[PDB]
RNA sequence: CUGAUAACUUACAGGACGCUUUGGCUUCAUUGCUUUUCAGGUGAACUGCCGAGUAGGUAG
């Protein structure tokens, strides 16, 4: 299959910015504050610290957001509805929801940390604030999570949003970490085109307080691919997928696996999928990367 | 153009790191909401040609 | 006289020669002796270190056998920059208690002008500190 | 004294305008102009050959 | 080994008097810039004393 000239999703998670907190004993908060290198470390007096931010998904996987040929475009239709009829949603939204639900998208503030607790509020919900009480006890794998209270109407949110025309699944993520005295806090960094080292800042109230940023949260809960070959390690969503410790391109074009490879064989897909026999792991581990990068979304056009 | 992989993107030169800059709105943390406000007409301006 | 380093880093090379000046000076009890860079320059202390006011001590002499040796202004200790780190501000309230800890501040703007710390270590305890000296 | 965003006047009026669903193949609506366009999928329905 | 050989163009000077360019004027209708985005080098330059001290000094 050709790709158009014209071909481009929207992206079906939208997280925010990550704003920190300091909560003072008698339980009042205050925007935590850095000195100018920049250093930012918990106060003295403190207890603990407050994280809170907000993610949605909101199912634009379904159609492409711009394609100038028809044929291109039923061929997506086909492979979204034959994935969530064939295998389904519940493995995807099981790997996303669990990167919000533990502190992956804490990067080095859960290193050297005594506990911290995760309280989701998910927006079409009853009532009950779902909590994540003391991981790195508590909640270690995937049966950990399973065992939750409310941990199916949670994943089947995401899958309802996926599955339909106008899904929407707005959570409200808040943490709260206990750390040491007057210990490290990273939050995100700056670009300079040049140690020397800027961090990334809002305004609350009238104080400058670090963020943690929101392009830096979504590369946080889609560490998800693990299909590659040998696959040591979970790698951030993309085409031909990078590592950044060692610069790296694991999934590179002469692998065969990357993500434009993968397109040219959509057509192939749709008649494995449409069959009665249950598709092999390696197909599969190539549909859960085909879908995982339309969740991403991205130009995906040529010439 | 035709679809073969070019040969000076290696694997290492494929990782580099692309920046780009753009504008970037939010809602402030602690705000209520937000108002958005303009004005419409309609004024028969079909009734004759210009 | 003037001892100049020819083989490298002259930050902690010239700290090692101050603790051979430290340690000589709790065998003997005497304070005399001061000590100057000729070449103190802004990208590096220097590889010139000279005494005013040692060479028969068990440091300078190995090291003289080696192919690596020679054997107004004022350099002062600044700890004023030892507490501007964000560890010795936490130190400074501590003392402070021994009251609320909320009312204080950072600054979030600090300038510091050329201090020029050498690294060094206790032997009393096994602690570490900074030579903190400007002009 | 601040810059802000704003959704401007020429685009405010492409949404009030957003009624053409008498294009021979109708499903959504469209921006109503000669010749409709649709930008999603980039063609035009209500072509001359029509 | 030159249409070869040789070669002082000089002196002096007053361009001046006069001058109204002006009248009149409709540039004007229509408008979607959009999709996707990890800046990282934070093992560490610590722990005490003096001072009423977010001042300022010094110990290892």
């Amino acid at each position: 299959m050709k790709l158009p000239t014209n071909l481009a999703y929207e992206r079906s998670i939208d997280p925010s910015d990550v704003c920190f907190f300091v909560v003072w004993p008698d339980d009042r908060k205050t925007p935590l504050t850095y000195n100018s290198v920049d250093f930012c470390h918990v106060p003295y007096g403190a207890s603990h610290i407050e994280c809170s931010f907000s993610v949605s998904f909101s199912s634009e996987l379904r159609q492409p957001y711009k394609c100038n040929s028809s044929k291109v475009k039923q061929t997506l239709v086909q492979l979204v509805e034959l994935y969530e009829t064939k295998i389904g949603w519940t493995e995807l939204a099981t790997r996303y929801l669990m990167n919000i639900c533990n502190g992956k998208w804490l990067w080095k503030n859960t290193r050297k940390a005594y506990c911290w607790n995760i309280v989701l509020t998910p927006w079409p919900w009853n009532g009950e604030k779902v909590g994540f009480e003391d991981i790195r006890t508590n909640y270690t794998s995937r049966q950990d999570f399973k065992n939750n209270k409310n941990w199916s109407a949670i994943v089947e949110m995401i899958k309802t949003a996926f599955s339909s025309t106008d899904g929407l699944a707005i959570f409200e993520v808040r943490a709260t970490l206990h750390l040491p005295t007057n210990a490290m806090v990273r939050p995100s960094q700056v670009f300079t085109e040049k140690n020397s080292r800027v961090f990334q800042s809002t305004t609350i109230d009238g104080e400058r307080s670090p963020i943690l940023g929101a392009f830096k949260t979504g590369a946080a809960i889609a560490t998800i691919d693990d299909w590659y070959p040998e696959a040591t390690e979970p790698l951030r969503v993309g085409r031909f997928g990078v590592h950044r410790e060692d610069v790296t391109c694991y999934r590179h074009p002469s692998t065969g696996k990357d993500f434009f490879s993968i397109l040219q064989q959509a057509e192939h897909y749709i008649e494995v999928l449409s069959a009665n026999k249950t598709p092999a792991q390696e197909t599969i581990n190539d549909m859960h990367f085909l879908m995982a990068n339309l969740i991403k979304g991205g130009m995906f056009q040529h010439k | 153009v035709s679809g073969q992989p070019i040969k000076s993107a290696t694997a290492e030169a494929l990782a580099q790191g692309n920046p780009h800059q753009v504008d970037f709105c939010h809602v402030p943390y602690g705000a209520s909401h937000i108002e958005c406000s303009f004005s419409v007409s309609f004024s028969s301006e079909l009734r004759q040609p210009y | 006289k003037t001892i100049t380093f020819l083989p490298c880093n002259n930050e902690s090379l010239a700290a090692k020669c101050l603790r051979v000046l430290h340690g000589f000076n709790y065998q003997y009890e005497t304070r005399n002796i001061g000590v100057s860079f000729p070449l103190w320059c802004d990208a590096t202390v220097g590889k010139k270190i000279s005494f005013v006011s040692l060479l028969k001590q068990h440091y300078f002499v190995q090291m003289e056998q080696l192919q690596y040796f020679h054997i107004y202004v004022s350099f002062r200790r600044c700890q004023s920059i030892d507490k501007l780190t964000a560890a010795g501000l936490a130190r400074k309230i501590r003392r402070l208690e021994k009251f609320d800890p909320s009312s204080f501040a950072q600054k979030e703007h600090t300038a510091i002008a050329h201090y020029h710390s050498l690294g060094e270590s206790s032997k009393q305890t096994n602690r570490n500190f900074r030579l903190n000296i400007r002009m």
